[PDB]
RNA sequence: CGAGAGGUACUUUUCUUUUCUUUCUUCUUCGG
């Protein structure tokens, strides 16, 4: 943006063109396109992590 | 039949280009070739004679 | 005991480098016998430049008092291998457990070597 | 599940936690996991000025 | 009895399976066993020593058959 | 068995000669004229190569010679290719500038037989 | 490779036979000792994996990483056959111990009556001794003239423990060496 | 469709000399070159996309 | 007991020597 003033528009960041599960993956343009599609879709929903800050008002199956 | 089906599962199911086809579809069209109808294509393949090679570049001129 | 003794001098290296971390197939033409030689020498352990001379002995034993399987300790590059091909301007084909040798010379200098025999390789850089 | 005494240990005494095969890298074509590891290593080791660091 | 002169593996695996079921049902072994309790180890020795009274009715596709013997056949 | 005898196809124009195409044919006869190298390359490729005058490098040169001697008749050049020049001359030549080599054929023996006579 | 799967979460279900007539004919026609020839192309069914293939390539193409006596006698504990001659008496004027080449370590898996010849990689085996090899592949992989197919054509009675001993000894040697992927392999300069 | 079919094959044989640069610049102790020459996992086409350039990217669908 | 959903599950599965050509401007051959 700095040297040519022929644009009249600019983006905030180039990494904001992806989803919330894909823009948090580091080096996402370095990996293969088939391998980031696994992590951003299937491996992000099956990864055990945080559940809830209140497990007393939650009676979910699992 | 097992030796053909094992080559049928371990084959590329994606076409190479728009003119050619996949190696799986090429095996399917060869194995299922007794449909006795379809698409009215009827591709032929003609050859050249032996006496056309007596001239300089005779095969290219004949073809 | 020794059936071959000559004074070799090298002329060519196959990688022709310093720190290739591989084996180097040398090319050594000999004086007063007109004999060519191929040999894989570990340069990183036993250094060999291009231009230096070295002797070479080839004895089937080492203890120099008979007993075919006190020792010869006047050399620095003692190896051991087998001769598997005498397919001849004769030429030998000796493999020292993976390192190949090709002793190609006149047919009268190399005639006492039999087939599928165990022989050593003695070398010293003068 | 290997014991701690059988792992290849670093000179600082740091044993690895999860050992993966090198053969999974040329087939799956995943570079950037090694880059993430080299970045997170350089973050966590001390410098013998921690500001202006590539985080 | 002029078909193959050699015992196939498919008939051998059935002869041994019949002999193991016979020995497992407390039958007298025709071969002298020397320190063995598995019926398959007795059945393989009986097959290799040719001391078993079985006959193979090798059926033909035309409708007839050729009744063979185990001792007439050979095992490699 | 003999070789072929029919040459290249003739080139017929759709108009008459305007006395400039003869000038172009005379000037372009100097270039693309490899008639001086075919008989030399055949004589060296028969000396250096066994089964002489029957290998493929002799048959292509024998075809190129028959195509090059018709260059005055029809307008088809020879086009001597690369990887066919010998780059080494035998003993029975007067080329004392090229890196020559001792000929082992009958031509080297006939060249040495006159040096044995003029001694 | 017969199962055409990997350790990936991929399940593998088994069937337990109950009668003895199904148990006798199970290890006589269906077991791995009977499924030695690949029925599709006539070659061998089992071959080397990836770690064993890489450690068999690296033990043959290096030819400069020599082993001593204490490493050779440690690696011989997984090999079925005996110890060869050392073939390196002195590699240096300061060498105080006989060393062992890499191709003599791979030659301890072959029987003494085994002969093998691959002309594309200059592989010459004579009297159970790997004598020559120079910058070649596909003689250790699956092919028409690999050494596993010739070992199956040789005896076909004691090859299932030769492949197991090779997978043990090459995994010990590759652990003694160490295979890794760093950023210098990605940089390629 | 035919001009792309005669150009994919014209790129894939001229890329064989571009793929031949991993043996000049790469060392003999490279793990990808070892795993590609051994035939265990991968080839030189994976190493070229890893290090130098991805190359031709085309699809067979219109 | 049937329907609807999401999930595990085909991973590279066939690129070939990595040594292939630029040191170029060089006698046409026979007989009058
Ligand atoms: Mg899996």
């Amino acid at each position: 943006l700095k040297e040519p003033k022929i644009y009249t528009h600019c983006e905030l960041d180039l990494s904001f063109l992806l989803g919330v599960s894909c823009a948090v993956v580091p080096f996402a343009n370095h990996d293969h396109g088939r391998r980031v599609l696994y992590q951003s879709q299937k491996h992000c929903q099956q990864a055990i992590g945080f559940s809830s800050t209140n497990p007393n008002i939650r009676c979910d199956t699992l | 039949a097992c030796a053909l089906s094992e080559a049928a599962y371990s084959a590329l199911d994606q076409p190479i280009s728009l003119l050619e086809t996949s190696p799986l579809l090429n095996l399917k069209n060869v194995l299922e070739c007794g449909s006795k109808k379809g698409q009215r294509e009827q591709t032929m393949s003609l050859y050249l004679s032996e006496y056309l090679s007596k001239k300089k570049h005779g095969f290219e001129y004949g073809s | 005991i020794i059936m071959f003794e000559d004074i070799f001098v090298v002329d060519k290296l196959d990688p022709d480098g310093k720190k290739f971390d591989k084996v180097t197939r040398v090319e050594a033409r000999s004086h007063n016998l007109e004999m060519f030689m191929h040999l894989d020498v570990n340069t990183e352990v036993y250094p060999l430049a291009v231009g230096d001379k070295f002797t070479l002995a080839m004895a089937p034993t080492l203890n120099l008092d008979g007993t075919p399987d006190t020792l010869a300790d006047k050399y620095e590059y003692i190896m051991h291998g087998k001769l598997y091909k005498i397919s001849e301007k004769a030429e030998l084909y000796v493999s020292f457990g993976g390192l190949l040798m090709l002793l190609q010379g006149d047919p009268a200098h190399i005639s006492h070597f039999e087939l599928d025999q165990r022989l050593f390789l003695l070398m010293r850089k003068l | 599940l290997e014991e701690q005494q059988n792992f290849p240990f670093t000179i600082q005494g740091i044993v690895p936690d999860i050992v993966i095969n090198p053969h999974a890298f040329p087939s799956r074509q995943t570079p950037g996991q090694l880059l993430e590891a080299a970045l997170s290593k350089g973050i966590a080791c001390p410098i013998q000025a921690y500001t202006k660091l590539t985080r | 009895r002029k078909t193959s002169k050699f015992m196939t593996k498919y008939e051998r695996a059935r002869i041994l399976g019949t002999r193991a079921l016979q020995i497992s049902m407390n039958a007298p072994v025709m071969v002298e066993l020397e320190g063995e309790t598995d019926p398959l180890e007795i059945a393989m020795k009986e097959l290799r020593q040719r001391k078993i009274p079985f006959t193979i009715r090798r059926y033909l596709p035309d409708g007839s058959f050729e009744e063979w013997g185990v001792d007439e056949l050979i095992v490699e | 068995p003999p070789m072929d005898y029919a040459g290249s196809r003739p080139r017929l124009m759709d108009h008459d000669v305007t006395l400039e195409e003869i000038h172009k044919f005379f000037v372009d006869y100097m270039i693309s004229d490899t008639l001086g190298v075919i008989s030399t390359a055949h004589l060296v490729h028969a000396d250096r190569d066994p089964e002489k005058a029957r290998s493929q490098k002799c048959l292509e040169l024998a075809n190129l010679h028959s195509r090059a001697v018709d260059f005055a008749k029809t307008g088809a050049p020879a086009e001597m290719p690369y990887a066919l020049k010998p780059r080494e001359f035998p003993d029975f030549l007067e080329r004392f500038e090229k890196p020559t080599y001792i000929s082992e054929s009958v031509f080297g023996k006939l060249y040495r037989a006159v040096k044995s006579s003029l001694a | 490779l017969p199962f055409r799967g990997d350790f990936d979460g991929d399940c593998l279900h088994g069937y337990v036979p109950q009668s003895i007539q199904a148990k006798v004919e199970l290890d006589e026609l269906v077991a791995l000792d009977k499924q030695l020839i690949n029925r599709q192309n006539g070659r061998n069914l089992l071959s080397l994996g990836q770690d064993s293939l890489t450690a068999a390539y690296l033990v043959n193409v290096e030819k400069n990483c020599y082993l001593n006596r204490a490493q050779m006698q440690q690696l011989q504990m997984y090999c079925p056959f005996q110890l060869p001659p050392p073939a390196i008496i002195k590699a240096s004027p300061s060498s105080t111990e006989p060393q062992w080449t890499g191709m003599q370590l791979f030659g301890m898996l072959f029987p003494p009556g085994f002969d093998y010849t691959y002309p594309l990689n200059n592989v010459v085996v004579s009297n159970g001794e790997l004598l020559s090899f120079s910058e070649g592949s596909a003689w250790l992989r699956d092919g028409e003239g690999n050494f596993i197919e010739r070992l199956l054509k040789h005896d076909k009675g004691k090859v299932l423990d030769i492949i197991y001993s090779a997978q043990e000894m090459l995994s010990q040697w590759l652990l003694m060496r160490g295979l890794s992927v760093s950023l210098a392999d990605l940089y390629l300069s | 469709a035919t001009l792309s079919e005669l150009a994919v094959s014209a790129f894939k044989d001229a890329y064989r000399d571009v793929q031949a640069l991993a043996y000049r610049y790469g060392d003999q102790s490279n793990s990808f070159l070892i795993m590609s020459k051994a035939g265990s996992k991968g080839n030189i086409g994976k190493l070229v996309q890893h290090s130098m350039c991805i190359g031709l990217q085309n699809s067979a669908v219109s």
